[PDB]
């Protein structure tokens, strides 16, 4: 069988292209993934000045890349840091 | 990680990965194959997880087919500086980018291998001809080696794990020999998309770690075939 097949249309906005597939998904089985990979990883400090400083941090990254996680945390009410911090967690420990 | 990029007796390029990673018991269940649209018509196609809008596993339709691999090297504020000061791209978000613009696998190898990027990391590419199939070792400004397929010097197969291919693999974690002598025993003339997937299944290739396991080949791309694996 292996894993669901979704579509992801790349003409809707990026805010909105992800969320149809979200419907699909329990929001407590994600929001506690993103708790599993970011309270073991990152200590409670970090994460608190990521969360502080999140839109200065979300200025640099490529747009449409913080729009589609900006529009699944506003469905999942994650916050924007918890997300940009999971969908960077290769680069947080590749050194 | 194990990416393998391989070219069979009749001269077709097949391309396999296993996606080795901790928090399994979590991403198992997040695993997702994901058909990224255009116009209505399949522009892509990757393997992700739910709420990680980037891929480490992709194939562009009778084109070329990409996975990256992990590599660790550099120190922690090289990282920083990348992504702050500079605005390189993440590695996962550079992988989907290529998969949607570039049109051509040696467009998309020259992508991979010249974009700067936020760490380094293995590029694995393959093709829909001959002799395509190439292993971009990447620094964070550029390419620091590139590693081709050539059949008639006898190397009809690349295994890229998570180390220089130029050498030795640590005797602690020497994921490539099995996988190597696994493919030495398959054979150039067996070679297919079930006898690679039989090789990413050989302990350790196999591992504790591995989450997922795909098997592709960008000439035929309706036999993209991923399969979540519960280790044991
Ligand atoms: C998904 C939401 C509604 C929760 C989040 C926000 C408010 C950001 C939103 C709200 C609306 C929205 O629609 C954009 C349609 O534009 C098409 C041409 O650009 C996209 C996102
Ligand atoms: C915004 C981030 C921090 C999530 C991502 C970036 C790429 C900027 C990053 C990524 C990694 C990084 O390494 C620091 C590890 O922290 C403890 C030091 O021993 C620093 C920054
Ligand atoms: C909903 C949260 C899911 C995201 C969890 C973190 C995902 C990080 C995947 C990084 C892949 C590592 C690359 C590799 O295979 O070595
Ligand atoms: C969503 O998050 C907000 C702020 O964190 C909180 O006030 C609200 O109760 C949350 N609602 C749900 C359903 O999680
Ligand atoms: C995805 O889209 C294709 C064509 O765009 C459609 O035929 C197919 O049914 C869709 N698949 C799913 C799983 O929704
Ligand atoms: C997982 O770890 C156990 C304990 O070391 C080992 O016996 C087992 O073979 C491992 N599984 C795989 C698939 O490597
Ligand atoms: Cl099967
Ligand atoms: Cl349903
Ligand atoms: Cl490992
Ligand atoms: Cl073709
Ligand atoms: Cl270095
Ligand atoms: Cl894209
Ligand atoms: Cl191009
Ligand atoms: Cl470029
Ligand atoms: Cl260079
Ligand atoms: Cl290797
Ligand atoms: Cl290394
Ligand atoms: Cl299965």
């Amino acid at each position: 069988p292996g894993p669901p097949l979704f579509n992801v249309s790349l003409d809707v906005a990026p805010e909105l292209r992800w969320l149809p597939v979200l419907r699909h998904y329990d929001v407590e089985l994600v929001r506690a993934a993103v708790a599993q990979v970011i309270g073991d990883r990152v200590p409670k400090w970090v994460l608190a000045l990521i969360e502080k400083g999140a839109l200065k941090l979300e200025r640099l990254l490529p747009p449409p890349f913080t729009a589609e996680i900006r529009g699944m945390c506003d469905f999942l009410n994650l916050s924007l840091a918890d997300g940009l911090l999971v969908n960077l967690a290769y680069e947080y420990s590749a050194f | 990680c194990t990416s393998i990029v391989a070219q069979d007796s009749r001269g077709h390029v097949y391309h396999g990965r296993n996606l080795d990673y901790p928090y399994g018991s979590i991403l198992r269940k997040l695993t997702v194959d994901v058909q990224f649209l255009k116009n209505g018509q399949i522009a892509f196609t990757g393997t992700t997880f739910i709420g990680y809008v980037g891929l480490w596993t992709g194939q562009s339709p009778h084109k070329f087919t990409v996975s990256g691999d992990e590599r660790d090297r550099g120190w922690w504020w090289e990282n920083l500086v990348a992504a702050l000061f500079l605005r390189h791209s993440p590695i996962s978000w550079l992988l989907r980018t290529t998969l949607s613009e570039a049109e051509s696998f040696e467009a998309a190898v020259y992508r991979l291998a010249k974009t700067p990027l936020i760490a380094d990391v293995y590029y694995i590419v393959g093709g829909t001809n001959p002799r395509e199939g190439v292993v971009i070792t990447r620094n964070r400004d550029g390419p620091a080696d590139i590693w081709p397929l050539d059949p008639l010097k006898g190397v009809w197969f690349l295994v890229e794990t998570n180390y220089d291919h130029w050498k030795p693999a640590p005797e602690e974690d020497d994921r490539r020999t099995p996988a190597i002598k696994a493919l030495n025993a398959t054979g150039q003339a067996k070679l297919s998309l079930e006898t690679l997937f039989q090789v990413l299944s050989v302990v350790p290739v196999y591992n504790n770690y591995t989450i997922y396991t795909t098997v592709m080949s960008a000439a035929s791309p309706d036999k993209y075939m991923t399969r979540i694996r519960n280790p044991s």
